[PDB]
RNA sequence: UUAUGCUAUCAGGUGGAUGGCUCGGCUCAAGAGCUUAUGAAGGACGUGCCAAGCUGCGAUAAGCCCGGGGUAGGUG
RNA sequence: CAUCUCAGUAGGAGCGGGAAAAGAAAUCAAUUGAGAUGCCGUAAGUAACGGCGAGUGAAACCGGCACAGUUCAAACCGAAUCCCUUCGGGGACAUGUGGUGUUGUAGGGCUGUUCAAACGUCUGGCGGUAAAAUCGAACUUGCCUGGAACGGCAGACCAUAGAGUGUGACAGUCACUUAGAUGUACGCCAAAAGACCGGAACAUGUCCCUGAGUACCGUGCGUUGGAUAUCGUGCGUGAAUCUGGGGGGCACCAACCUCCAAAACUAAAUACUCCUUGAGACCGAUAGCGAAAUAGUAGGGUGACCGAACGCUGAAAAGUACCCCGAGAAGGGAGGUGCAAAGUGCCUGAAACCUGAUAGUGAUGGAACGAUACGGCAUGAAAGGAUCUCUGGCAUGAAGGA
RNA sequence: GGUGGCAAUGGCUAACCUUUUAUCUGGGCAGCCGAAGCGAAAGCAACAUGUGCGCAGCCUUUUGGCGAGGCACGACGUAU
């Protein structure tokens, strides 16, 4: 605190002397009191008590990346402008596993016409892709 | 933009195009954080011993005794060990393990540093900050100027560029500090004169080296203390063809 | 010889101060004349008993004479002509310091006198 | 000439604050890093012309011999 | 508060060097890869543990610093070997000295062919590092003040040297230094160049060899994030050997991937500060180490052990001659030294406290020691006033108003 | 919180190297946060504007109109 602000203020922004004594004046040390006196704020900081649920071993699960089809679109140009993508004839062919992305949402609109492989497609990602003329191709 | 170039005999012989760098606006406080970072750097750790004022075995009198409660000695009746006790610790007192090192982005002190070069453009800032000079700003030198070897030519040069009333205020100004710090190492307070840029390391830097005040430096070498000594730019300098090409993207 | 690097008051005055005593014998320093300048090449000397000097600072600026004696420890030399009385009238010698001088007639005769002003 | 006293200032005593100075302390960095039965570190006693303490030294006792550096004084 | 935490902490016993410990996969991965160890960053307050409370708490992948691999036992040969020495000789050794050999998409020996010699040890000292140390520019110029110029006013120079200290007051040019160069015994390091043991492939197989109370397992306890899935070790039980054995976070079966334990050594990157050097938005004598060291001392305790205070004359001792008082080597007076008593624990020299003097008051008098207004007495030089202080006249005069 | 740099083609680097003595200049994409959520888990995977009220501001006959941000709906992802 502004040590300077309270020279010559005795208390120091605590009230009695008697505040400011130890572990006595917070309750406990830590986060102690959890259900007895503190029960209040335990609940509505964050900390209930229970055990909910199961985890599997690291090893065997994934975090794939998604990528929307309205970012895909969006960015198409400078895609090829970087050397990424591809332009034959016209239709784009984007592949996404030299990008770094394991899966294809469908989230926005799809006007140009893409050729896109991946591994993954959302139903509504397809449906979206050939309504534009595209063709998706699962990637092996 | 275009400068002109001035000689070691003081005439024109050119009209050269600054890079961009020198075209930027003036930002005060950037070059306040920059400076005040690295100076917060160069800072050393210190603090007392890491027992000092408790290497003690004193214990209290309890009550009845008519006297106070601090610890006492064994086999005295003399207070130790505590903050209000003669020979006693202190509250609070430095510690070697505080860490005082300040961090900048690299993107902002880029920015600042293009800034205060571009300060030196302008004659108001150079003028009110301290300087005396009867040259047009900025002051551009042809590239011999790193071939010079002894201190006499580039006094010859710098009285010719119209800068050696700086270099000689500086000389009067050195004055006796005041304080406890004459006792620790730093006796004088200097003046700061002229900065000399050169692109790469040559006999320049060892001529224009003894001059008061000034201090000669490579474009590889530039930071915010020798633009903004004290966090104020103005800094009088003198650059060469050859500085001028390093910076066509420097801090950029 | 202590390079830059001895920066510090405190330093430079332990140096001096708790000096090896054949290191006291060069803080014995004082000017040459011209002519002693210009016929021995080094621009300054040691001051040894028997020599004549011109005292150029304090109470008797242009007073001569030949140095009486010299301490090594005190860092002080004692000079013809230059005395203090007491109370009573005793003419006493008063200390000097050698960088108060100047060299007019050197004394030659340890032989290595001359090896030992230069190289 | 109102004594014993009260208040304020001045001169002096006692006392050792403040200021100025500081061969000391502390912290960080760079180096360097084993020794002793061929008797170590540490201790007791002795050793000086006048010498009690500390420092050095050991009945050859603030010391002896040789090589180099240094040059006119030395005797912590 | 008992498991938990404090914490493998404080403390103890043993061993030990300039470093120590570790270290060349019976490894980590995941479908397919990597390729000894240590230390730093991150993963991450995540997985995991837990009166599932408080709390405790990793590793691998990845990025760096620094890089280095090898030696035995056995299969084959059977004294072909080692060490001491008086150089005569003597000891070790068939219960095995020495040669070959050292590993996994197996290796080696036996049998046959080929290529020939990589890493390493020794001599060598070209050349570097290398003690005290040596050299190192340019003013001690004129007038003023002063006790004394490094200061003020004028003038003259140096700089690869304007870091700093000393000197009768502020010093690039007075001294030591600095920048930049030379010199060095004993030692250490090391390049050319010579000598020494020798290594790398291929073909053939009812052929021979490859680390035991060990690996694993039951059971108890400690420890761990280690959860039926960490490590240790008390007791008990206990294998195989290439057509083999181990591992892939509960046990077993199958497929697939990966390695070869129970013998040994090994530089560098790292940790620390008795000690040497350097630096400091550090302290400046009740501070900073307990100690600006006759300081672990004086002193205190039977003992384990606890533990202070004390810095400073002046430029130069020039450290008070001679005379009077006094019993005086006390001390005082007069008189000197010094710019100045600064007169010896002597720079400056505050307050409390004590002695004297000056102003006000005072032996009929009532108290938080003062604030405000009016008077007496004393002072009012500087730094405060001069249409200012005192006394009156005139003009305008708000609220109020006889 | 106050003040700043950069800005979905996002922001910042850590250890370390260049240190020429601790500064400093230039590298360093390992990694962290943001960019997609829901669910114990397997797993699945959304509006790059469809409607209205309307402040500031602008236009205007000074009454109305357009109306970023704001508020209220509608539609959609996932769990039950
Ligand atoms: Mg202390
Ligand atoms: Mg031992
Ligand atoms: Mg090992
Ligand atoms: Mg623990
Ligand atoms: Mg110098
Ligand atoms: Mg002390």
């Amino acid at each position: 605190m502004d040590t300077k602000k309270f020279r010559g203020s005795r208390t120091c922004g605590g009230g009695t002397h008697k505040n400011r004594r130890g572990a006595g004046n917070r309750g406990g040390r830590g986060k102690a009191g959890g259900c007895k006196h503190h029960f209040v704020r335990a609940m509505m900081r964050g900390y209930s008590y229970g055990k909910h649920g199961f985890k599997r071993p690291d090893e065997v699960s994934r975090d794939v990346s998604i990528v929307n089809v309205g970012e895909l679109d969006e960015l198409a140009s400078y895609l090829v402008e970087e050397g990424l993508a591809e332009v034959k004839d016209g239709a784009y062919h984007i592949n996404l596993e030299n990008l770094g992305i394991e899966k294809v949402l469908g989230s926005g609109r799809v006007t140009k016409n893409l050729v896109v492989t991946s591994e993954e497609f959302s139903a509504s990602a397809r449906e979206k892709i050939e309504n534009a003329g595209g063709s998706c191709i699962d990637a092996e | 933009a275009t400068a002109k170039t001035i000689d070691l005999t003081g005439k024109a012989v050119g009209e050269v195009e600054l890079p961009a760098v020198f075209d930027a606006d003036y930002r005060p406080d950037l070059i306040k954080k920059a400076v005040l970072a690295a100076q917060a750097n160069r800072l050393q750790p210190y603090g007392p011993r890491l027992y000092s004022g408790m290497e003690t075995s004193a214990r209290g009198w309890g009550s009845g005794r008519g006297v106070s409660h601090v610890p006492r000695l064994v086999n005295s009746s003399r207070a130790a060990r505590v903050p209000h006790a003669k020979g006693g610790r202190r509250a609070h007192p430095p510690k070697p393990e505080a860490d005082r090192s300040e961090k900048v982005n690299t993107k902002e002190r880029r920015y600042a540093i293009r800034s205060a070069i571009a300060a030196t453009t302008d004659p108001t800032l150079v003028s009110l900050r301290g300087h005396i000079f009867e040259a047009e700003l900025p002051i551009v030198a042809v590239n011999d100027l790193e071939s010079l070897e002894r201190t006499k030519q580039v006094i010859e040069f710098l009285e010719a560029a119209g800068l050696y009333e700086d270099v000689l205020r500086a000389k009067y100004g050195r004055h006796i500090r005041a304080g406890r710090g004459k006792l620790r190492g730093r006796k004088y307070k200097h003046k700061k004169s002229v900065l000399i840029v050169a692109g790469e390391n040559t006999p320049i830097l060892k001529a224009a080296r003894n001059l008061s005040g000034v201090d000669v430096v490579t474009v590889d070498s530039l930071n915010a203390e020798l633009l903004a000594p004290g966090t104020h730019a103005g800094r009088l300098t003198v650059w060469t063809e050859s500085a001028i090409g390093k910076l066509e993207g420097a801090f950029q | 010889m202590i390079a830059m690097v001895s920066k510090q008051p405190r330093k430079q005055r332990k140096a001096r101060y708790a000096a090896p005593l054949h290191i006291r014998q060069k803080f014995m320093g004082a000017r040459l004349s011209e002519a002693l300048t210009k016929e021995y090449g080094t621009r300054s000397a040691a001051v040894i008993t028997g020599d004549t000097v011109k005292v150029m600072r304090g109470d008797f600026k242009g007073t001569e004479g030949k140095v009486q004696s010299v301490s090594l420890m005190d860092g002080t030399i004692t000079v013809d002509g230059v005395i203090s009385t007491k109370v009573d009238g005793t003419e006493v010698p008063r200390p000097l310091n050698p960088s108060n001088v100047m060299i007019t007639k050197l004394e030659m005769k340890d032989g290595r006198r001359a090896s030992s002003i230069k190289k």
